[PDB]
């Protein structure tokens, strides 16, 4: 590869899934023979490293090298170690306004199903939100199958026939057999009262209704609410019904979940919790029952309220 | 475009001259005073940025023929005039005015000057005497402008441009140093004699090697390509006419054995390199080692006194890329072309240098010779990387003798025969760089007054070399072994092969043929090391055998052991041992070299039988200053790129700068960072190309984005180890800390800095401790650390360390507090020690954990014998009372820093404009006003709450504004639209800023309080009235 | 071993196997357990912190054989306890929960039947009267040295000693000392609460003599002359002084080498200590009022019949 | 499926298995127009979703109930 691409002139290597050709040995934990050795595939990407370093520094533009891999931490940090790298465009997901498009180009991909009756795909996203290319792909046929059967007729989508598919094929290819349940309450179900719902609003639409607005000042982003649930009653509804603002990736957590009586319960939970909201985008998070969690030790108790505190 | 050159007499601030025929392919009766450009051939890596150059209409001038001033160069027209140049016509004689220009001038005129209190009478001074007049005069940063006198001292920020005092400020600048009288441009002064000057008999002058490549295209005379191929010598000065013999000549003296012709040539006047010299290619030096005076005489001969020798029985030097099977094919073949594409004379005693790409490698190459035309490639494609001594040795000569020096190779009456092997030792690069004249892969010159670790290695491979050159055999041997990766191992053993003349093999074990592998092969992989190794030594000079990463073959026993492991490891341990040992009686005063990664894991045999220990450190400051000297040397860009506009730093740069910022980033490191500030200029320099702008001449490296580098770089470090990342907080994004910020550079700066005088005591402050209320920047100053300062910031959470099983300490604790002492320098973050460091005496149940922590914590912390790596430990609390006697003033983490509610007066205007640092404000609503009505007992970061709501209620302003705007927009036009369409259809850019104008401080005022009662600070003003138990 | 062995040709009693430090304050004579070290030449091995303990059951001993494993395979050392209040509190109905069995291992491998390493056992700890007498008694660790303030002229010397701040046969007052050696004043119009106090004292008082020193050198030159004043009649924008350091950086290059001095304060640009930037700080000289620690010292002075 | 408990040789096997079942899956359908596959799984989690995605249905066949099993009675009670 190395001689061919220094003949061919100014060339670019692309190698594709990385692991097989260049990756660590899973990045096992305990180090028998992995302590202060390395495993051959290591040995294969040094010899890479220098042969093509070698090469490098002749001449700038003769080669450049192309990985394409799962995520970047994950591959031989090697590979990071001696500045081999230098960039880190991830494709973090498909969009709104372009998942249209991509969509239409699908529905004409073959087979030709001839689009829709009414409709234009901007609210048929409403259900693909979470959605990947592939995945678009796969929906889009399956919509052509189970069109193809039902009418006896062919080329008519509707509405209905549409819907009905995505409340089980579930296509969710990164979401394992299934991780949802709670569904009752709309952003518009407005069960009990607005009478403050004015500044959580407020608080919630602003930075995806006005967003360039913020950046422009030197805030830091200004949220963080309590309600003052004196009745033991309303939160229950009213987070769930925010989360159902379905622009953000909703976790739960409640109060008395945390309170272990080993010594270590606050780290592996409360550190885990918001390692999974930054894996999550980020989002809100809920709390309750803060007069268990949070009594004002006030420097007299000092009890284990302390270690969570 | 080409151009014929001629240098006038120079009135420096006089004009150039454009001939008519230029004024005619680029004629512009606009633009009469035509400015040019000029780029100058040189000895050099490549041709130095061109001169932009103001110029009259000359109808005289024959053909492309164009004529500038010497002495605007400090040449004189007694020196040879060079007859060519290149020549470019500016766009549109598109230039820009320069900003600033600063001159140097003698203390004498200086004050003649400056005694006239009415400037415009120097302004007229300036056309009286120089003859210069705005907008006509085009000016150079450095250039001087008459020696003892005028100069300019600096053009900024471009290196060249027009003037005009209505925007030139011309700084002026007093040598009260007089070095004016050194600093005279004048390359040649008239010697006293042209008789005298030694005999034209015999001179005697010290040979140098030509520090740059030369061409047969920049000579002046005429030379041959096919014959009078090679070798050339070059001289200096009126010694062309001492030898009796002129430039164009031949001669041949030698100091020593036999003569050896070449012809001599002027140097170019353009020349950099120092007079008193007699300089040639490492060809011809290669023969004589030493010896630097040499016996010079007319020497000359009527033409080649020999036409043929009718066979040669050439030999190859032993060394370590001259004996592969993969390279045999391309040396043979890289031989046959070298010999064949050209005639010369060739002696025995001498020796032929080959250079050719080591990357051609396993590409064979079908039909390009033997079958094909002579001339067959441009070189331009296949490169050159590395380079081979062949030794002429005999030749079969005619009836004709003594006179060897003359042999020569017909191509169809002569062949050329291989004898095996011959051995010879090369150069000493003390005296003579190969590789910057061949433009090869580079090796970092050290110097020994800075690196001691080079000044011992060096000095044990000199006494290796001459005591076994005397009549002592040294098995000299050592390994290196360094903390870190990366530091620069192979690095420093090339050098000092090459400052030593000392010949090396060098070997690589990862790249061998097999791993550890189960089934026993270690006979397989030691017996291809040896055999490998052993093929040049029957006929090496004395030289090294140099082994990389040690650490991959000798593994070490106990993890798991099969017993073909155990089988492995102690064969492995035994063939070694017995290899080097034979070696050292297999061949005298052959050292081994070795290198590793853990000397933990190297195993203990080895380590006992070994000799010299060497470890080397991640380098100093002292050290980084002559690292960044090379890497951002104009050689040490050249090199890398193709375009032939050039690149080089501004003069501006500041190496204390970089060397500061840089810290604790090791060698690699610091090129990733200078390759990045080059590739950021250049897409710069391609961002200026889109208008037909200026400065196309070359791009340069600036200050700014060298220093910004240091960022990505320190985060690329951070993501290898210790993967959090900081947000900036700059200084100046703080304030109102007065006296925390004196005793912080009191501890983390001046003791820091300056060790050159701080004595650097015995013992260190080790840290510093915030304590009081929240909201009071105790937090902050963590990340104001990690944002200004080159300091690295591990840290932990508060009860980051607490942990599920018995035993925590070493599950946490113990393996971050050493990870600090394991990096560079670094500071070592805590907050809420209250929490985590109980006071031991408040004695607790269920496994007493917190006197574990406290244990650990104390044992790895304090004492810090021999132990004073910079490990800051820093942090903050909310009520110190909970501390343990962990704070007890030994010092080991007892710096006890205040902070609390500011002084009532203008602190909190410091506060505000702080917090109003990259905020906006547009009118006379001065801080000062805001300042004023604020009431106080609200502090610190509640008026960072007032800011923040009045920010809100800001962009509710224009939020609602923007409601109004759109509603009344959809009432006319795009009656269905909502967002996106709508924000990128608009075009806002006055009401972008957002600015408030106000009221919504007023109504901040009326909606916030403080967050903290007195009732509440009454808790903190108690502890505070402790003063931690005084 | 090194002065006696001719007198303990054989010794009909086994030698005494070890010392154990004390103090009230922080133990300053850690600094000593390090110190005895190079002052006699015997190897160092140190138990620092708990580090016996483990996570696993099985560990714990093994880890603790080992160490005395080393110890006895080491035969000239100092078997050093960094802090025995981690590790050996009063036994109990497992007050440490599980693997208290160390306390155990070590009272059987203390001295048990071997007797005589020739390794001693050396530690130290604060608050020892969390020990036991099932483990201090004389045929087992025994010598508690207490260890005390450094009353009245203990403070002059030791501050003399740290002074006098002697190593590596160079620059031989490393500190500066006052030219006086004025400290029969100093030193008690401080009043030392321990040692590191002390150092801490002087080592800042040297600070605030490189503070004058650093700060008055340039101005020193500048008010008799200044320098670098480039005027040149500064017109359109008033540059005049933001200038210098544009200039500065082009207008200075020179290079030296080999530079020696001599008006020093004995060494190379030091500065020296003064008694005033000393007796400014002996309101600064912070105490840390623990007193009663005193009292909990009462309890093994009681147990000591004298 | 694939596990950190088994050899990445033998999970590589499975890998070269499951792609080339995906291939001649399709392949059938390049080859030979009309051709229908059906599946069969007794634990749906076990297959991968590498391979589930090739899919066009899938059916939940539940244990019979009283309707059906008075059916099925009738049937094997038939002479
Ligand atoms: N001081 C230095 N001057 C010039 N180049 C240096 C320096 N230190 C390191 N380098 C560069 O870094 C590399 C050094 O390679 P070397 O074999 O010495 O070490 P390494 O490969 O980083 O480490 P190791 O062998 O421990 O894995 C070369 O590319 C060299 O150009
Ligand atoms: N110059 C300044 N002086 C005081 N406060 C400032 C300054 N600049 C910013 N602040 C504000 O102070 C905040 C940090 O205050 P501080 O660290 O004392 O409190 P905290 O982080 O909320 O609490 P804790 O200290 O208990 O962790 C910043 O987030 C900012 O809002
Ligand atoms: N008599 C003494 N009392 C207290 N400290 C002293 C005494 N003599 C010297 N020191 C100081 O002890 C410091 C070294 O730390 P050392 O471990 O000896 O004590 P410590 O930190 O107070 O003890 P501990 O390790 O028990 O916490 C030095 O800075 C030294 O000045
Ligand atoms: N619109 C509403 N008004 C009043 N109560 C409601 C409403 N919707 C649900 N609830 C009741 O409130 C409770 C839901 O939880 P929540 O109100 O948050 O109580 P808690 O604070 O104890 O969680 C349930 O009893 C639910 O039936
Ligand atoms: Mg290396
Ligand atoms: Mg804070
Ligand atoms: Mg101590």
């Amino acid at each position: 590869w190395c001689s061919f691409c220094y003949w061919y002139g100014p060339s670019l290597i692309v190698l594709d899934n990385v692991e097989a050709l260049f990756g660590k040995p899973q990045a096992n934990d305990g180090d028998p023979s992995n302590n202060g050795q390395w495993d051959n595939a290591s040995k294969l990407l040094n010899f890479f490293i220098n042969q093509v370093t070698k090469i490098f520094n002749k001449d700038n533009k003769r080669i450049r090298v192309l990985f394409s891999g799962k995520q970047k931490t994950q591959i031989n940090p090697l590979l990071f170690d001696k500045h081999f790298v230098s960039e880190t465009w991830s494709l973090r997901a498909p969009d709104k306004h372009a998942r249209a498009k991509l969509l239409e180009y699908f529905f004409s991909k073959n087979q030709i199903m001839k689009l829709n009756r009414d409709l234009q795909f901007s609210d048929l996203s409403l259900e693909t939100e979470g959605f990947s290319p592939l995945d678009l792909e796969i929906f889009t046929e399956k919509i052509f199958y189970d069109l193809q059967l039902e009418r006896d007729c062919d080329n008519v989508v509707t509405r209905e026939l549409f819907s009905k598919s995505l409340s089980a094929f579930t296509p969710s290819a990164l979401r394992g057999v299934k991780l949802t349940k709670e569904t009752n309450i709309k952003w518009g179900d407005i069960g009990a009262l607005a009478n403050a719902k004015d500044v959580l609003l407020e608080t919630l639409e602003w930075p995806t209704k006005y967003e360039p607005i913020f950046v422009n000042c030197p805030l830091r982003l200004r949220s963080g609410i309590l309600l003052y649930g004196y009745p033991g009653c309303g939160k229950t509804l009213l987070a769930s019904a925010v989360a159902q603002q379905c622009g953000l990736n909703f976790i739960s957590v409640k109060g008395p979940e945390i309170l272990n009586k080993f010594i270590g319960a606050s780290e592996q939970n409360i550190r885990e919790l918001f390692e999974r909201a930054q894996s999550v985008k980020p989002c809100i998070l809920f709390f309750d029952e803060f007069d268990s969690i949070a009594p004002k030790r006030g420097h007299d108790s000092t009890g284990v309220t302390d270690r969570v505190v | 475009m080409k151009a014929s050159l001629t240098f006038s007499l120079s009135g420096i601030y006089a004009p150039c001259s454009i001939s008519r025929d230029i004024y005619l392919e680029y004629g512009d009766k606009k633009a009469e005073c035509l400015y040019g450009t000029i780029r100058l051939p040189q000895y050099g890596p490549g041709c130095t940025p061109g001169k932009i150059v103001h110029c009259v209409l000359d109808d005289s001038l024959p053909f492309c023929s164009i004529v500038v001033p010497s002495k605007l160069f400090g040449f004189m027209p007694t020196q040879p005039t060079m007859d060519f140049c290149y020549f470019e016509p500016i766009l549109d004689n598109v230039v820009p005015v320069l900003d600033s220009v600063t001159f140097l001038i003698n203390e004498q005129l200086y004050s003649k000057l400056m005694d006239l209190p009415q400037e415009m009478q120097q302004i007229q001074f300036l056309h009286y005497k120089y003859n210069i007049n705005s907008m006509e005069t085009v000016v150079h940063s450095r250039d001087i402008l008459t020696s003892g006198l005028c100069q300019i001292l600096n053009c900024s920020p471009f290196p060249q441009g027009l003037v005009d005092f209505t925007e030139t400020q011309l700084i002026l600048v007093n040598d009260t140093e007089q070095k004016l009288s050194a600093l005279k441009y004048a390359n040649e002064d008239e010697e006293y004699a042209l008789p005298k000057i030694g005999t034209n008999s015999a001179l005697s002058i010290d040979l140098e090697s030509l520090p740059c490549t030369i061409s047969r295209d920049l000579l002046r005379p005429a030379p041959h390509i096919n014959d009078d191929n090679s070798i050339y010598a070059f001289t200096d000065a009126e010694t062309l006419l001492r030898l009796d013999v002129t430039s164009g000549s031949f001669i041949t003296v030698s100091n020593m054995g036999c003569v050896r012709l070449v012809k001599l040539f002027v140097l170019l006047l353009p020349n950099g390199f120092k007079k008193r010299t007699i300089y040639a290619p490492p060809k011809i030096i290669a023969s004589f080692p030493d010896c630097s005076v040499v016996t010079i005489s007319k020497s000359n001969i009527g033409h080649t006194d020999i036409p043929i020798a009718n066979q040669v029985f050439i030999s190859r030097v032993g060394g370590w890329l001259q004996s592969q099977k993969c390279f045999q094919n391309i040396i043979l073949t890289t031989l046959k072309k070298f010999f064949s594409e050209s005639k010369r004379i060739l002696c025995q005693n001498d020796l032929i240098p080959i250079a050719f790409d080591s990357s051609m490698a396993d590409l064979n190459i079908a039909e390009e010779n033997d079958e094909s035309d002579d001339e067959d490639e441009l070189g331009q494609y296949y490169k050159n990387d590395s380079l081979v001594w062949f030794f002429v040795t005999s030749a079969e000569l005619d009836c004709f003798s003594k006179d060897n020096s003359h042999f020569i190779i017909d191509p169809n009456r002569t062949k050329l025969i291989t004898t095996n092997i011959t051995n010879r030792r090369p150069l000493p690069l003390s005296r003579s760089n190969l590789q910057r004249y061949y433009g090869f892969a580079e090796t970092f010159y050290y110097d020994l007054h800075i690196f001691p670790y080079v000044r011992q290695l060096v000095n044990i491979l000199e006494t290796s070399f001459n005591c076994s050159q005397r009549g002592i055999t040294l098995n000299a041997s050592v390994l290196l072994h360094s903390t870190t990766n990366n530091v620069g191992k192979a690095t420093m053993v090339r050098f000092a092969s090459k400052y030593l003349g000392i010949h090396l093999l060098e070997i690589d074990c990862l790249s061998l043929t097999s791993n550890s592998r189960q089934l026993d092969s270690t006979s397989k992989i030691i017996g291809y090391i040896r055999a490998k190794c052993e093929n040049v030594l029957p006929y090496a000079s004395p030289a090294v055998i140099f082994l990389a990463h040690l650490d991959s073959i000798l593994l070490d026993v106990n993890a798991n052991q099969d017993p073909e492991a155990i089988k492995l490891q102690k064969s492995i341990n035994f063939e070694m041992s017995k290899l080097l040992d034979d070696f050292t009686f297999k061949f005298p005063g052959t050292t081994f070299v070795g290198s590793v990664n853990n000397i933990d894991n190297v195993p203990s045999s080895f380590r006992s039988h070994m000799r010299f220990e060497i470890l080397v450190p991640v380098p100093s400051e002292a050290q980084r200053l002559r690292i960044f000297q090379w890497y951002l040397s104009s050689h040490e860009l050249n090199r890398d790129v193709q375009q032939k506009v050039p690149v080089s730093y501004m003069d501006n740069i500041s190496f204390s700068s970089l060397s500061s910022y840089s810290a604790g980033l090791t060698p690699l490191d610091i090129k990733s960072i200078v390759e990045t500030a080059r590739m950021t200029a250049t897409a710069r320099f391609y961002q200026e190309s889109k208008k037909c702008g200026w400065l196309p001449q070359s791009i340069l490296i600036t200050q700014e984005d060298l220093s910004k580098a240091t960022s990505k770089a320190r985060n690329e470090f951070s993501v290898s180890i210790g993967a959090p990342q900081i947000p900036n907080v700059t200084w100046d994004d703080i304030g109102g800390i007065d006296f925390v910020k004196g005793e912080i550079l009191d501890t983390i700066d001046m003791p820091l800095k300056h060790p050159e005088l701080f004595t650097s005591g015995m013992k260190k402050r080790s840290g510093i401790l915030f304590y009081g209320p929240p909201g009071t920047g105790k937090t902050l100053m963590a990340k104001a650390i990690a944002t200004n300062f080159s300091l690295n910031f591990f840290s932990v959470k508060g009860p980051e360390l607490l942990n599920m099983y018995i035993g925590e300490s070493e599950a946490n604790v113990r393996r971050v507090f050493q990870k600090a002492r394991e990096a560079k320098p670094c500071v070592i973050f805590f907050d809420q020690i209250d929490s985590v460091a109980p006071k031991r005496g408040n004695q607790g149940d269920s496994g007493g954990v917190m006197d574990r922590i406290v244990s650990q914590l104390l044992a790895e912390l304090d004492g810090m014998s021999t132990d004073a790596d910079g490990v800051f430990v820093i942090g903050a609390t909310n009520r110190p009372d909970l501390l343990d006697e962990a704070l007890l003033r030994p010092g080991r983490f007892d710096k006890l820093l205040y902070l609390g509610i500011p002084d009532t007066d203008t602190k909190q205007l410091n506060i505000l404009e702080a917090l109003t640092r990259k905020f906006v404000l547009d009118n006379d609503v001065k801080l000062i006003e805001l300042a004023k009505l604020c009431p106080f007992n609200y502090t610190g970061a509640d008026f960072y709450a007032l800011c923040s709501d009045a920010m809100l209620n800001a962009m509710s302003r224009i939020a609602r504004m923007v409601e109004k705007k759109v509603s009344q927009h959809n009432e006319l036009t795009g009656e269905n639209i909502s967002t996106r369409r709508w924000f990128d259809k608009i075009a806002t850019k006055e009401d972008t800023k957002v600015v408030v104008k106000m009221e919504d401080f007023l109504k901040a005022q009326e909606q916030l309080t403080p967050s903290v009662s007195r009732a509440e600070l009454n808790h903190y003003e108690a502890v505070r009235a402790n003063f931690e138990g005084a | 071993p090194t002065k006696y062995e001719p007198i303990f040709v054989n010794c009909p009693l086994r030698l005494r196997s070890g010392i154990l430090l004390y103090g009230y304050p922080g133990c300053g004579k850690t600094l000593l357990a390090s110190a005895v070290a190079q002052q006699c030449g015997l190897n160092f091995i140190s138990v620092k912190g708990p580090e016996i303990l483990n996570k696993f059951i099985g560990a714990s001993e093994q880890n603790i054989r080992e160490l005395f494993e080393r110890a006895q395979s080491v035969k000239p050392c100092i078997l050093f306890f960094d802090e025995f209040d981690s590790i050996a509190p009063k036994r109990g109905h497992d007050s440490t929960g599980v693997t208290d069995r160390v306390v155990n291992q070590l009272l059987t491998q203390m001295d048990g039947a071997e007797g005589l390493d020739g390794v001693y056992i050396l530690a130290a700890t604060s608050r020892p009267d969390l020990i036991d007498s099932a483990l201090l008694r004389p045929g087992r660790l025994d010598k508690s040295v207490i260890c005390n303030i450094p009353t009245e002229s203990e403070r002059l010397d030791i501050l003399q000693a740290i002074v006098n701040s002697k190593d590596k046969d160079t620059g031989q007052k490393k500190f500066a000392l006052e030219k006086n050696a004025d400290l029969k004043l100093i030193a008690e119009k401080t009043a030392g609460f321990s040692g590191a106090d002390l150092q801490g004292l002087c080592y800042n008082a040297y600070l605030k003599s490189v503070h004058r020193w650093l700060s008055a050198a340039d101005q020193s030159e500048v008010v008799p002359g200044n320098d670098n004043i480039e005027y040149f009649s500064i017109n359109e924008h008033g540059r005049r002084e933001e200038n210098r350091l544009r200039l500065k950086t082009l207008l200075q290059q020179d290079v030296v080498h080999e530079t020696k001095t001599s008006t020093s304060a004995a060494s190379e640009l030091t500065a020296v200590v003064t008694i005033n930037d000393l007796l400014e700080a002996c309101q600064e000289t912070k105490p840390s009022i623990s007193t009663s620690e005193l009292v909990k010292l009462r309890g093994i002075y009681d147990r000591f019949q004298k």
